[PDB]
RNA sequence: CGCGGGGUGGAGCAGCCUGGUAGCUCGUCGGGCUCAUAACCCGAAGGUCGUCGGUUCAAAUCCGGCCCCCGCAACCA
RNA sequence: UUGAGCCUUGAUGUGUAGGAUAGGUGGGAGGCUUUGAAGUGUGGACGCCAGUCUGCAUGGAGCCGACCUUGAAAUACCACCCUUUAAUGUUUGAUGUUCUAACGUUGACCCGUAAUCCGGGUUGCGGACAGUGUCUGGUGGGUAGUUUGACUGGGGCGGUC
RNA sequence: GUUUAUUAAAAACACAGCACUGUGCAAACACGAAAGUGGACGUAUACGGUGUGACGCCUGCCCGGUGCCGGAAGGUUAAUUGAUGGGGUUAGCGCAAGCGAAGCUCUUGAUCGAAGCCCCGGUAAACGGCGGCCGUAACUAUAACGGUCCUAAGGUAGCGA
RNA sequence: GCGGCCCCCUGGACGAAGACUGACGCUCAGGUGCGAAAGCGUGGGGAGCAAACAGGAUUAGAUACCCUGGUAGUCCACGCCGUAAACGAUGUCGACUUGGAGGUUGUGCCCUUGAGGCGUGGCUUCCGGAGCUAACGCGUUAAGUCGACCGCCUGGGGAGUACGGCCGCAAGGUUAAAACUCAAAUGAAUUGACGGGGGCCCGCACAAGCGGUGGAGCAUGUGGUUUAAUUCGAUGCAACGCG
């Protein structure tokens, strides 16, 4: 399990989901717990608080690792990424770096034109 | 966008992931380019910004405020 | 599973309180093209002066012919087996202007036919209007009550 | 023709083996739940382990059978 | 590398009693200890996490066996070693790579010779593949040899044997 | 233009054109046991096969079946490998039967195993396929319509004795 | 209509003082050229988006909105198509006619003598006097006041269609009626009404609590049925122990 101190949190917020996943410096997965990988399957599968217990279910089954300090990369918008970070604060670990990756185009792809 | 706001901040406050725009380009690369109502929608709230200046110029009446 | 043609459409134009499970007698070239043979229910009402509830709008064609001397007519009034339960409380609560018994579905019971019958109550057109714009109420509601979190 | 295994709650899957002190969930009912239902949450239920014998302190386990599901190459009366 | 095979070796197994991670069968009451003990700080092993296994050094020189409640008994000592994990060496396939040296060149050089034939070496690029032989599954109207009955108001069809 | 030399000269073939598909060069393919050739002393604006047939407007829906292409998990899966299981003969025992060592044989088939098919998808200028029932309009009539049966879809544009 | 930056070629605009031509001016039927997007032809390319198409939902039905795929197209180059609510719905040019509040780009003077002060031009926004108008509004870039020219309008529907012409590969484009029908169609403003338009208010209206109906027996009234009669009237809310 490397016995790795260090962390990566790699978190995916969507509007629908959160992808809650803890990787290595190199960005390597340990593993990955969802919001709709611990119940909530549906209508209330966007809450802070579902993004919370996401949080949680991957603060945890993580622990042979032996994870304490890590930086926190958040990419996309959602319930999450305003939640798990006090989830992440309230986890034990250390809140080393909180960086906002959502990634910006520079209008190079375009959109579709769903929901009238 | 990326601080680590010190070692004993205990909570992140992280303005500057506000500053830019947190959801402006994030919401407005999600549907409807349209090509021409941002050319519509910014006329007309542009307008509304003028009148909203220019009936803040309405406080010369006595009114009784 | 056994289901036969329903009158879908009678719940767009009436809005039925109470339903049965009374069975239906019909006659011996019915029986064969009920499984098969294109039973319709549409407009589908009862004719009741006693105890002769009939299922009034059915109309259940011969398939495969086998109809032979005497006549044979598509559509009749067929008999309704009806308990006696079911039967005296109609002479009350169908004789109100508006008032009447369809028949929303058609199926079998372990071969015998089983005809799910309701008591119609009918909507006039102007709370037509309301029920399609609350069924149209209800979606968009979620969709105002979504945005709070976007 | 004789080679490969498994048969267990209503259901589909494990414990058996590396012996003793049979469960899980699907379907059920019990409740919550609710302008209304439901999403979803829990409460409960069920086969002595295909059958019959033996070994064994101890057989659902292991071994003898028998039966069933099959899979298989055979298939020149 | 990856697994298997076995050598060596520890680890490895509390129906219920019960202080016991006591396996079976079994030979056994002295093993053993200062060629440094009871029992420490514990590491790690560990596990039905009950509690042992347990490196080292302080500790420093005693502990357990029949003995005891147990169906049974004591790893005090072991034998066959079952069980279970890894190391060790060993025979093997399978996979990944490197190399050139068999093998390929209808890449290049010169030579036989003046001859894109062919052969000689030089040399390059491939390279133990490819391709060939034997065996073998699959495909195969591309091709070959043949079959497709009789009765019957002619025959076909139907029907029959 | 070509053709049934010698009863059929055309509504046939060919054709320009379009499309599909294959082929990366020692190409596919073809002749050929084989050397080697054609392709081609050409190499994807090239060559082989197929379908249609100037041109103009165009060419719809359908992948169940068959065929082709792709996928690799699993099921089944030859040769090999022979583990195991049975027998024959018999050194010897049984002064009777009966047994049985070693060896050599016959027999058994686990283990090894790709392709293939089963499976998962794509493919119709791949072969081909493209339906029905009754009820219904304030003259009769007629159904725009609604319900129904099955299919992968139910023949679109256009045309039609 | 045109924007990541760079380079290459090229048009126009405006500012300054002078020099110069000496009415070369304005406008325009025809004609000529350009002209969004979609589309057509040809050779390409194709991430994403996306008609059509297919599937999944919704509905009574949904060949739609929604959801999942997804071709043409979008993209490059060569030509074609000359059509848009191609509209500030206001043609082109000159002149004259209260202002105020902004932006952009010049240029001149004085004090840059402290993010300055004052002039003078172009482009241009908003509000507005006179005036105009049917009103809304327009308003020194007029819809005010005139002058020059061209295009066009003549009730609504038929009808931008028919036939004919020419352009076009096709789609189509332009030119342009008649028969017949109707007594209205239309533009602005106003009062109410409604709004699945917005903002505020209060009420047992909801919430919040507590008691009931609807289940049961009898009592009363209505409908329905019967009768010789079971008089008649009251029957959304605002009838149903009402007259």
């Amino acid at each position: 399990r490397k016995q790795v101190s260090d962390g990566v949190a790699h978190i995916h917020a969507s509007f629908n989901n959160t992808i809650v996943t803890i990787t290595d410096r190199q960005g390597n997965a340990l593993g990955w717990a969802t919001a709709g990988g611990s119940g909530f399957r549906g209508s209330r599968k966007s809450t802070p608080f579902a993004a919370q217990v996401a949080a949680e279910r991957c603060a945890d089954a993580v622990k042979e690792y032996g994870i304490k300090n890590l930086e926190v990369m958040v990419k996309g918008p959602g319930p999450g990424r305003e939640s798990t970070i006090r989830a992440l604060n309230a986890a034990g670990f250390r809140i080393t770096n909180i960086t906002d990756v959502t990634p910006i185009p520079h209008n190079g792809c375009r959109p579709p034109k769903k929901r009238r | 966008i990326k601080v680590r706001e010190n070692e004993p901040f205990d909570v992140a406050l992280r303005r500057f992931k506000r500053s830019c725009e947190k959801a402006g380009v994030l919401a407005e690369v999600r549907r409807r380019e349209f090509y021409e109502k941002p050319t519509t929608e910014r006329k007309r709230a542009k307008a509304s910004a003028v009148k909203r200046h220019a009936k803040k110029l309405a406080r010369e009446n006595a009114r009784r405020t | 599973s056994a289901t036969i043609a329903l009158n879908k459409r009678a719940r767009h134009e009436y809005f039925i309180e109470e339903e049965f499970e009374a069975g239906l007698a019909l006659q011996g070239w019915e029986v064969k093209s009920l499984r098969a043979g294109k039973a319709n229910i549409s407009d589908s009402y009862v004719l009741l002066r006693d105890g002769e509830a009939f299922l009034f709008g059915a109309n259940i064609t011969p398939m495969a012919v086998a109809s032979t001397h005497v006549v044979c007519d598509p559509t009749r009034t067929r008999k309704l087996l009806l308990n006696q339960r079911e039967l005296d409380s109609l002479y009350g609560r169908v004789n109100r202007e508006g008032y009447t018994v369809v028949a929303l579905s058609l199926y079998w019971k372990n071969a015998w036919c089983k005809v799910k019958i309701g008591v119609a109550k009918g909507k006039k057109q102007h709370d037509k209007r309301s029920d399609i714009k609350e069924r149209e109420w209800q979606v968009d509601k979620a969709r105002i009550m979504k945005n709070a979190h976007r």
